[PDB]
């Protein structure tokens, strides 16, 4: 199961 | 960019033997960008219905992919995988040798 | 034995074709199980392998999704390198993601990784250490600012030493079968006249699981690596792979040479030779 990432936290 | 030009392998899934039906393989990898075309044919002709893997890359980055059908190698008809990539000028064909 | 679970994301800008498209595929060891794509008419996590099936709908609806959530994201960190590197609005760029976990054979967690490109070239990674970033340049340091100060490392970490080993254990008793089972490699040894005096002699390895394999020739019991055409081992598409090793000898001298085979299916490594 792939990991949830908020955009806010995981954004280049 | 900095690209990479595809390694190309043409073969079959089972030993061939003429009238028995197979799977016909043109695996395309070591390339980059991910964009690349890739036909196989039967005696100069494009064939219609080629399945091919999921997007997916090696260590390295580059990427591979797996284009595939079904086929029936008999003596006469010669198969071969037709590529293009932003690294080749022209297309490439490379011919299917069953015993490579 | 030891077993991996990863996954791939790819994003690759377009300009003028439409927003930029974010694949993503799961991988344990050799056997891809999940994919998505943005691009699919209703885009959603398909299966593709048949032990991820019995997973339930909350299952799909998750990875979905994240997936989903994932798509937007990589179109904003498109944006974002663009402008690190001083890039026009015109080039086609990619960000390739690799993450995942490694256990070993007792099913412990080795070691975990979380890596990036751009355009091909390495642009951050998580140390081993699941706590540090190695950046490879002035922009990959922006964006190692950026997850310092929202403290990914530590996300990161929690993940990797967690969910992953959790539901690569489940996957890897899911599929058991499968997973947990070594082909050995079909072998021979082919050989083809070249001229008067030389011929090729090729060692084939066929119907092998995981693709990890050892397949060299020796002269003599010498080993010979500068001499040896080694061609990719390249998938047969019914989760074996296939691989050869060629050498060009001197005619008469076929019996000077050995084919050396190592893989994890077989009860012992195999020495070919030619059998006329």
């Amino acid at each position: 199961c792939p990991s949830q990432e908020p955009m806010s936290i995981y954004v280049y | 960019m900095i690209q990479r030009t595809p390694k190309i392998q043409v073969y079959s899934r089972h030993p061939a033997e003429n009238g028995k039906s197979n799977f016909l393989n043109c695996y395309v990898s070591g390339f980059h960008p991910s964009d690349i075309e890739v036909d196989l044919l039967k005696n100069g002709e494009r064939i219609e219905k080629v399945e091919h893997s999921d997007l997916s890359f090696s260590k390295d980055w580059s990427f591979y992919l797996l284009y595939y059908t079904e086929f029936t190698p008999t003596e006469k008809d010669e198969y071969a995988c037709r590529v293009n990539h932003v690294t080749l000028s022209q297309p490439k064909i490379v011919k299917w040798d069953r015993d490579m | 034995g030891s077993h991996s679970m990863r996954y791939f994301y790819t994003a690759m800008s377009r300009p003028g074709r439409g927003e930029p498209r974010f694949i993503a595929v799961g991988y344990v060891d050799d056997t891809q199980f999940v994919r998505f794509d943005s691009d699919a008419a209703s885009p959603r996590t398909e299966p593709r392998a048949p032990w991820i099936e019995q997973e339930g709908p909350e299952y799909w609806d998750r990875n979905t999704q994240i997936f989903k959530t994932n798509t937007q994201t990589y179109r904003e960190s498109l944006r974002n390198l663009r402008g690190y590197y001083n890039q026009s609005e015109a080039g086609s760029h990619i960000i390739q993601r690799m993450y995942g976990c490694d256990l070993g054979p007792d099913g412990r967690l080795l070691r975990g990784h979380d890596q990036s490109a751009y355009d091909g070239k390495d642009y951050i990674a998580l140390n081993e250490d699941l706590s540090s970033w190695t950046a490879a340049d002035t922009a990959a340091q922006i964006t190692q600012r950026k997850w310092e100060a929202a403290r990914v490392a530590e996300q990161r970490r929690a993940y990797l030493e967690g969910l992953c080993v959790e539901w690569l254990r489940r996957y890897l008793e899911n599929g058991k079968e499968t997973l947990q089972r070594a082909d050995p490699p079909k072998t021979h040894v082919t050989h083809h006249p070249v001229s008067d005096h030389e011929a090729t002699l090729r060692c084939w390895a066929l119907g092998f699981y995981p693709a990890e394999i050892t397949l060299t020739w020796q002269r003599d019991g010498e080993d010979q690596t500068q001499d040896t055409e080694l061609v990719e081992t390249r998938p047969a598409g019914d989760r074996t792979f296939q691989k050869w090793a060629a050498v060009v000898v001197p005619s008469g001298e076929e019996q000077r040479y050995t084919c050396h085979v190592q893989h994890e299916g077989l009860p012992k490594p195999l020495t070919l030779r030619w059998e006329p």
